[PDB]
RNA sequence: GUCGAAUUUGGGUAUAGGGGCGAAAGACUAAUCGAACCAUCUAGUAGCUGGUUCCUGCCGAAGUUUCCCUCAGGAUAGCAG
RNA sequence: GUGAUUUCUGCCCAGUGCUCUGAAUGUCAAAGUGAAGAAAUUCAACCAAGCGCGGGUAAACGGCGGGAGUACUCUCUUAAGGUAGGGAUUAACGAGAUUCCCACUGUCCCUAUCUACUAUCUAGCGAAACCACAGCCAAGGGAACGGGCUUGGCAGAAUCAGCGGGGAAAGACCCUGUUGAGCUUGACUCUAGU
RNA sequence: GUGGCCCCUUUAGUCCCUCGGAAUUUGAGGCUAGAGGAAAGUUACCACAGGGUGGCUUGUG
RNA sequence: GCGUUGGAUUGUUCACCCACUAAUAGGGAACGUGAGCUGGUAGACCGUCGUGAGACAGGUUAGUUUUACCCUACUGAU
C-alpha cells in the first residue's frame, strides 16, 4: 500500500484532510511532478497520412496532469504556502494557449477554479476575467473548425458556469458590484454588430427566469438587442420581452417609441427583406401586444397588416389574432373600417368556405370588442345574417358579435336580435 | 420514507407494477410473455377468453363509396422516367443503398401452330 | 379461427404467440422481428405477393403484383396485419393494362376485392373495382 | 374508424396533396468502408509511428526496433521531427525495456545526424525532468541514461540553456541504490564536464 | 432441417454477412443465395467477409478483396478472442447500417457460409468471449 | 475410483431451530429439513369431499327475475307448504 | 470476485449504486425563540443530518462510438490499430460428452449343447396383495364404451403344469382456491442496528 | 297570453339546543339552511384441498 | 390361394440412397383424449430476457416401478 500511496490519489487526499501538518513531504512530491508536467503543456485512413484517433483516449501525462490539479485544489486550503500562485498559473494556462491543452484538462481547470471560487480563494472580478475571454473564442467560427474541438461544449460549460458563479454572489444580497461590471460587458458585447451579443441576450434571458435581474438596466440591454441589425440578436430580444407578455414591459422608458422604432427600422423602412414569415409573426405580436396594452398610436400597422391578410397566404391565423390585439377606444376607426372591409370583402364574401367564413367574423368580433365604432350597423347586419348558417363555425362566430353589440351599442342591431333586456333599455331610454 | 413509490411520485411529477424500474410502458411490454392465458372460473367455464381468441362472429361489411372504382395511385410520364433512370443508376452499385425503402415505390422497375395443328 | 396458439418453453407454459393461419401481405421490407419480440406469425408460405386479378369487361385476367391491403371487413386490425380473407379490398398494381387518365397521367394502381378463401386454395382471385 | 377522410381545410396552412399524387423524391447514402492497408505503400513508417501509444508494450518495443533499423532511409526526411515527437515522451513509460530501446535509437540517430536532437533539446530536457521528479521510481531512475546519451551527442547548448534545473533534479533523485546511483554519478561528471 | 434454418435466419435478418475462406472463397461462395438475395429480397445488404487470412499472405488477401469489391464490400478478417484483425472495421460498417435503420430499432445480422468458415469464431471475436461453441470439425 | 495424503478413524469437547454447520447439493442437523422433534393454545380454520340411523298416510316444486367494482359467496322475484 | 502457466487486457461516469472531513442558497423534525389573545391555542422566524446540487471511481452493475457547422441535415475522425508474411497447429490428468481404425468375438445369419440352484413330486412348516357380486363369445343401444340388459352362437363334473391377451385391482399432464410456505424487489405497514 | 313547436370539504345562525354544581366570555358537539366532491412479483425445490359418425371418408381446382 | 427382402445414412429420417429379387403393393385391428418392450422433476453450463428472485426463442449433459400364485382366454396333460 505504501509503494501505491502517490498512485493512488482519492486515499491520499482523504489521508490529508485529516492530518495537514504531516503529509507535507507527500504534497510536495506531487507538487513538483506538477510543475514538471505544467512546463511541458506550456511549450487520416489515407494511404499516406498519419491515422487518426477515437477522441476518448487520452495522454499518461495528461491523465496525471488532470489527477494533480483536482489534488491541488482541494488541498491548496490546507497549505496556503507553496500554492498561492497555483491558480494564477491554471488562468494563463488557459487564457495564453487556449488550444495546445486538451478538452478534458480545459473541463477540470474550469471546474477546478469554481470550487476554488466557491470557496473564497478566488474572486469573481477575477474569475470574470477568465471565463469571458474564452467564449467569444470558441465562438470565433475558426477555433471551433479543428477537427476535435470540444467547442460547443466549452461553450455551454462556461455559460453555466458563470451562471452558477452569479446565482452564488446573488444569494444573500444582491452583489451590485459585480452585476453592474457584467452588465456592461454584455453592453460592450451587443455593439460588436457581428454576432457576440448572443452570449449577451441568452444569459440575461437566463437571469432573469431565475430571477436575479430584475432591474431596469437589464431590460434596455434587450431593447439594444431588439434594435440590432442580427436576426438572432433581434430574435432573442423579441422572444425575451413576449416571453401575453412579461413585467419587463413595466420596467421601460418609453414604450411608444420602442414600437415606433420597431416597426420603422425592420419591416417598413428599408424593406432589405431579412426577415422570414415566422420572424416577422413574432415581431408583429410583439408590437400589437404592446400596442394595445398601453394605448398607443402609429398608424402605419394597420396598411402593413392589410398586405398580408388574404386567405392565400401563409398562416394567416396569426396575423390576423395580432390585428385585434393592436386595436383600441382611442384610434380613428376609419383606419379599422378599411382592414374590416379587406377581411370582409375577402374572407366573407361569396363562396368562401366555412374555415374562412367563420375566421373572419370571429376576427372581427375580438376587433370589435376593442374598438365598437369601427364597423356600421350596415356590415353588421349583413355579418348577423349568418346567425343560423348551419355550419355551427358561423352560427357561434355570429352569435358572438350579436352578444358583443347587445350590452355596447343595441341599437345597431334590428329588433330581432335585441335579446328581451337590450330592447327593454332601448324602449325605455328612447322617450 | 424517501424510498416510496409515493415520494417518488411526488418529487417526479396507473399499473400494476411500476416503480422506480419499470415504468408504465415497460410493465405492458413485460406482462406479454406471462399473459396470454385464459380465465376460468372455479368449476372450470370460460369467463375470459385468451388474447386474439375471442371466438365472436363480427359483421363483415364493406359499405359503398365513390372512392372506390377510382385511379388510387397516379404518375406523370416524365418523372416516371427520371425515376426509373436514377434507380437504374443507383441499384446497379451495391455500395449505395436507399433509405426508407417502404414509402417508395419500387414497383415501377412467329408461332406455326396457328398454321399447321400437329394434324396436318 | 384466424390465431393459432403458440406455446414456448420446456415445459410449454407460456402461450402468448399467435400464428396467422390464413393467406397474408407483409410488404416489400418485412424483415422478421427477432423471437423474443415477435408475438404475431405470419409464416413464409402463407405470404401472397401476387394475385389473379379479372377485369369484369374484356373477360380478361391478370397475374398482377399486390400492392397494399386497405380493408379487410372483420377488425381493421387484420388490415394492419394484411389478412386475405374473402371480400377483402387490396391494392394492385395496373401498369401492365396501360391506362392512363385524362392529362396523360399513367395509373399503376387500382382497388380490387378477392372472391374467393385463399385459405382453401392456394390461388388469390379477385375482381377489378373500376 | 373511416376509410376515406380529411385532416380539415385548415386556412392558413399549404392545402395538400390530393390523394394518390406518387411522391418520386429520395436519397441514397453511399457505404464507406475503412482501407485496411493490406497493400505495401511507400508510406508504411507513417503509419507505424503512432504505434509507439500503443497499450500494449511489445508493440511499442518492436516498433521502436523497427524504426531504429530504419534510420539511415529516413534521416533526412518529413519523418523525423514527428518521430523524436512521438517518441521522446516515452522516457516517462512504465517499461525498462521500452526506456532500453529508445536509449538505442537516440543512440543510432546521434550517431547519424546529432542536428536533430540539438534542434529537439528543449522537449528532451522538460521530459527529463519530469522524469526526475516522476513519484515513479522506476522511472527516476533511468533519467540519468537519458541524460548522459544525450550530452554525448549534444552536450554544451544543453548546459547554455539550461543548468540549475539539471543540477537540482540531480541531486533530488540522488536525495542529497546499487549502480543507479553508479549511473547518477557518471552523469554528474559528464555535465560538470561539458559545464567546462 | 438447415436450409429451413437458413430461410429462418435470412428473413429475420437485416444485413446477411457472407463468409468465405480465403484459401478458397470461389469454392465457399454460395451463388444461389445471392441471387435469391437479389431476387426475393433487395432489401437486404449482403456483404462478404474474408476469414481465415492468416493462413495466407498479405498479398493474395489484397487480391481477393480487390477482385471482390467491385461487387460486394468484401472485408477481410481473422478471428480469435486475443489477437484479431479486422474487428474494428466490422464494427464500423454495422454501425453505418444501424444508423441507416434508424426507425427500426433494431438490427439484425445473419451469418450465412459454408461449414468450417468461422462464422461462430467471428461472433465470439466480435463479443470477445466464448459465446457460441466452436470446433473444428464442421457441424 | 483412490490408496502416504486437503488421508481413514475411535473417544473427549464446542456450536441448537428461523438457529447451527456447510470444499455450497437448499445439502446435513437421530429412517424427520426450501425451516427438526415434544406438549399446549386446539374440538384451530377456509374451501371442497364423504356420511347423516323407524313405519305409514296427505300435500307437493324449481333452472337469467332484478341487482351489490366482471368470477364470486351471495341478496331478492316467482314456484310450494 | 475471478479461477494453473502462457497469450490478450483498447474506450464511456449519460443511467443505477458506492464515495467525497465538498461552500452558500433551497427542502427542513423535536426542543428552544418572537407576535396576537383573557387563556386554551394560532401564526411567523430560526431550523442538525439526510435529500437536492457538483466532483471521483468501470478487474462496480450497466454499457459500446467522438467532434463540429445550419431534434433533423451536411461534413470527417473512428487509436477494440493483428508489431512483423514468424500472427493459431498449442501439455499432463479425467469412472466427463463424441466419432473413426486395428484386434476380438455367438451381437448377428441361425441357432444348438452342457453344468449347478430353482421350478416340478413328496414329509414337515406356512404368509401376502386383492376381494359389491362374479367370471365363455359376437352384434345393438350406450359417455366411442358392458361380465350382467335385448337378440343370437353355444353350454357336462372335479382337475395338473405353463403363458402373459384381457379383467386383475390396484399414472402423469391441465385447471381452480382470492391458500400454505420458501425466495426476491423504491409493492404496503413496521422493525433490530446505525 | 302563467316562456319557447318536434357518502368528506367549507361558510352562517335574532333572542335555535347542549357542554349535566351554577353563571359570563372563547371553543366544541348537534339540528337547520347554504356553497362544494394500504399494498408489486416468483417457485421445476415445493405442500395441501378439490376438479377434467347427422351411414362420418375416396378422382377429377 | 401364395409371397411381398438385405443394408448405408442421427451436423436427424413426417425420408431418401444402391443393390439383390418373380416382386420388393397399399392399409386396419393402437394413434376417433390416455394403455407391451426401445430410442426421442430435483443437479450443472452457454445464449435471449429480466433491477432481481427467476423465466425462456434456444442449445448441451447426467438422471430407481418391482403381477399372473386369482378368473377367463390360449397351449399341452389327467
Ligand atoms: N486460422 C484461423 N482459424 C479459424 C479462423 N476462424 C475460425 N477458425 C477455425 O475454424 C474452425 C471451424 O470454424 P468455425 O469457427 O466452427 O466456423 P463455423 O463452421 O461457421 O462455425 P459453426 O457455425 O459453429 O459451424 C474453428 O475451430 C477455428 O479453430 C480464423 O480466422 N483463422
Ligand atoms: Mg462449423
Amino acid at each position: 500500500r505504501a509503494a501505491m500511496l502517490p498512485t493512488n490519489i482519492i486515499l491520499l487526499q482523504n489521508l490529508v484532510k485529516r492530518d495537514p501538518e504531516s503529509y507535507q513531504e507527500e504534497f510536495l512530491q506531487q507538487y513538483a511532478h506538477y510543475e514538471s508536467l505544467r512546463d511541458i503543456f506550456m511549450l487520416g485512413n489515407g494511404s499516406s497520412t498519419m491515422a487518426g484517433t477515437n477522441g476518448t483516449t487520452m495522454s499518461t501525462s495528461t491523465s496525471q496532469l488532470i489527477e494533480l490539479v483536482g489534488f491541488v485544489s482541494q488541498v491548496c486550503s490546507c497549505f496556503p504556502r507553496e500554492t498561492a500562485n497555483f491558480p494564477s498559473e491554471l488562468k494563463q494556462l488557459l487564457l495564453e494557449h487556449h488550444k495546445s491543452l486538451p478538452f478534458e484538462l480545459k473541463e477540470k481547470i474550469l471546474s477546478c477554479l469554481t470550487m476554488l471560487r466557491n470557496k473564497d480563494v478566488i474572486t469573481a472580478e477575477e474569475l470574470i476575467q477568465s471565463l469571458f475571454p474564452l467564449l467569444v473564442a470558441y465562438s470565433s467560427h475558426g477555433n471551433s473548425l479543428g477537427v476535435n474541438s470540444h467547442a460547443k461544449e466549452l461553450r455551454k460549460i462556461i455559460y453555466t458556469n458563470l451562471i452558477s458563479l452569479l446565482k452564488s454572489c446573488n444569494t444573500n444580497g444582491k452583489n451590485q458590484k459585480l452585476n453592474k461590471s457584467t452588465q456592461a460587458v454584455c453592453f460592450n458585447l451587443l455593439d460588436q454588430p457581428d454576432s457576440q451579443g448572443i452570449w449577451a441576450t441568452k444569459l440575461t434571458r437566463e437571469l432573469w427566469r431565475r430571477g436575479i435581474w430584475d432591474d431596469s438596466r437589464t431590460v434596455e440591454i434587450m431593447t439594444q438587442a431588439a434594435l440590432h441589425q442580427d436576426v438572432k440578436i433581434v430574435m432573442s430580444g423579441v422572444m425575451f420581452f413576449l416571453d401575453l407578455n412579461f413585467s419587463a414591459i413595466h420596467l421601460l422608458r418609453d414604450p411608444q417609441g420602442f414600437a415606433e422604432k420597431l416597426f420603422k427600422e425592420h419591416l417598413s423602412g428599408k424593406t432589405k427583406n431579412k426577415f422570414d414569415m415566422e420572424q416577422k409573426i413574432s415581431l408583429m405580436q410583439l408590437l400589437s401586444r404592446l400596442i394595445g396594452t398601453h394605448k398607443l398610436i402609429v398608424l402605419g400597422i394597420y396598411t402593413f397588416f392589410l398586405k398580408y391578410l388574404t386567405p392565400k397566404q401563409r398562416d394567416v391565423t396569426r396575423i390576423m389574432s395580432a390585428c385585434a390585439q393592436a386595436c383600441h377606444d382611442l384610434v380613428p376607426p376609419e383606419v379599422i373600417n378599411v382592414m374590416v372591409r379587406k377581411i370582409a370583402d375577402e374572407f366573407v364574401s361569396d363562396g368562401v368556405a366555412n374555415e374562412v367564413a367563420a375566421a373572419g367574423i370571429n376576427t372581427i368580433r375580438e376587433i370589435c370588442s376593442r374598438a365598437p365604432l369601427a364597423i356600421d350597423e350596415i356590415l353588421l347586419q349583413d355579418l348577423v345574417e349568418y346567425k343560423g348558417s348551419k355550419a355551427k363555425g358561423v352560427n357561434m362566430a355570429a352569435k358572438s358579435l350579436i352578444a358583443l353589440y347587445r350590452d355596447v351599442a343595441p341599437e345597431m342591431l334590428k329588433k330581432k336580435d335585441r335579446g328581451k333586456n337590450a330592447a327593454m333599455e332601448v324602449q325605455e331610454a328612447k322617450k | 420514507t424517501g424510498k416510496k413509490e409515493k415520494s417518488r411520485r411526488i418529487r417526479e411529477g396507473r399499473v400494476k407494477g411500476e416503480n422506480f424500474y419499470r415504468d408504465s410502458k415497460r410493465v405492458k411490454f413485460l406482462n406479454m410473455y406471462t399473459s396470454g392465458k385464459e380465465i376460468r372460473n372455479k368449476k372450470g367455464n370460460l369467463i375470459r377468453a385468451a388474447s386474439f381468441q375471442d371466438s365472436t362472429i363480427p359483421d363483415a361489411r364493406v359499405q359503398p363509396d365513390r372512392r372506390w372504382f377510382g385511379n388510387t395511385r397516379v404518375i406523370s410520364q416524365d418523372a416516371l422516367q427520371h425515376f426509373r433512370s436514377a434507380l437504374g443508376e443507383t441499384q446497379k452499385d451495391t455500395y449505395q443503398v436507399l433509405l426508407r425503402r417502404n414509402k417508395l415505390p419500387m414497383s415501377l422497375l412467329a408461332r406455326i401452330l396457328d398454321t399447321e395443328s400437329y394434324a396436318d | 379461427e384466424m390465431f393459432k396458439v403458440i406455446k414456448t418453453g420446456k415445459s410449454r407454459s407460456k402461450s402468448w404467440k399467435r400464428m396467422i393461419t390464413k393467406h397474408t401481405f407483409v410488404g416489400e421490407g418485412f424483415t422478421r422481428r427477432p423471437v423474443k419480440m415477435e408475438r404475431i406469425i405470419r409464416p413464409s408460405a402463407l405470404r401472397q405477393k401476387k394475385a389473379n386479378v379479372t377485369h369484369p369487361e374484356l373477360g380478361v385476367t391478370v397475374f398482377l403484383p399486390i400492392l397494399a391491403v386497405k380493408k379487410n371487413p372483420q377488425s381493421p386490425m387484420y388490415t394492419q396485419l394484411g389478412v386475405l380473407t374473402k371480400g377483402t379490398i387490396i391494392e394492385v398494381n395496373v401498369s401492365e393494362l396501360g391506362m392512363v387518365t385524362a392529362g396523360g397521367k399513367v395509373v399503376w394502381g387500382k382497388y380490387a376485392q378477392v372472391t374467393n378463401e385463399p385459405d382453401r386454395d392456394g390461388c388469390v382471385n379477385a375482381v377489378l373495382l373500376v | 374508424k373511416q376509410d376515406f377522410l380529411r385532416k380539415k381545410l385548415k386556412v392558413g396552412k399549404p392545402k395538400e396533396k390530393a390523394r394518390n399524387a406518387t411522391d418520386t423524391s429520395f436519397v441514397s447514402k453511399t457505404i464507406s468502408i475503412r482501407n485496411q492497408h493490406l497493400d505495401q505503400n511507400p508510406h508504411d513508417l507513417t503509419k507505424r509511428l503512432t504505434l509507439l501509444k500503443h497499450h500494449n508494450i511489445n508493440v511499442r518495443k518492436e516498433t521502436l526496433t523497427t524504426f531504429q533499423k530504419s534510420i539511415p532511409s529516413i534521416i533526412k526526411s518529413r519523418l523525423m521531427t514527428p518521430l523524436l515527437t512521438q517518441s521522446i515522451p516515452l522516457i516517462c513509460d512504465e517499461s525498462q525495456q521500452v526506456r532500453q530501446g529508445l536509449i538505442d535509437l537516440v543512440d543510432e540517430i546521434g550517431s547519424h545526424d546529432a542536428e536533430i536532437l540539438k534542434l529537439h533539446c528543449n522537449i528532451f530536457v522538460l521530459y527529463i525532468n519530469m522524469a526526475m521528479t516522476h513519484i515513479v521510481t522506476q522511472i527516476q531512475a533511468d533519467s540519468t541514461k537519458f541524460l548522459s546519451h544525450l550530452l554525448k551527442y549534444c552536450g554544451d547548448e544543453v548546459v547554455r540553456k539550461s543548468w540549475v534545473k539539471l543540477l537540482n533534479g540531480v541531486f533530488g533523485v540522488l536525495g542529497w541504490n546499487a549502480k543507479y546511483v553508479t549511473i547518477h554519478l557518471n552523469a554528474l561528471y559528464t555535465l560538470v564536464e561539458y559545464g567546462c | 432441417r438447415i436450409w429451413n434454418e437458413l430461410y429462418k435466419v435470412i428473413d429475420s435478418s437485416d444485413v446477411v454477412i457472407h463468409v468465405l475462406d480465403a484459401r478458397d472463397p470461389l469454392g465457399t461462395r454460395c451463388k444461389s443465395v445471392e441471387e435469391y438475395m437479389k431476387k426475393e429480397t433487395p432489401h437486404k445488404h449482403l456483404i462478404y467477409v474474408l476469414n481465415k487470412c492468416d493462413l495466407v499472405p498479405t498479398w493474395v488477401a489484397a487480391a481477393w478483396v480487390k477482385h471482390l469489391s467491385k461487387e460486394r464490400p468484401t472485408l477481410a478478417f481473422h478471428a480469435s478472442i486475443t489477437n484479431s484483425f479486422g474487428k474494428g472495421s466490422l464494427i464500423q460498417l454495422l454501425r453505418q447500417f444501424s444508423q441507416l435503420h434508424t426507425d427500426r430499432k433494431q438490427i439484425s445480422v445473419g451469418f450465412i457460409g459454408y461449414p468450417n468458415t468461422g462464422k461462430s469464431s467471428i461472433i465470439n471475436t466480435l463479443r470477445k468471449k466464448k459465446v457460441c461453441q466452436v470446433a473444428p470439425i464442421p457441424g
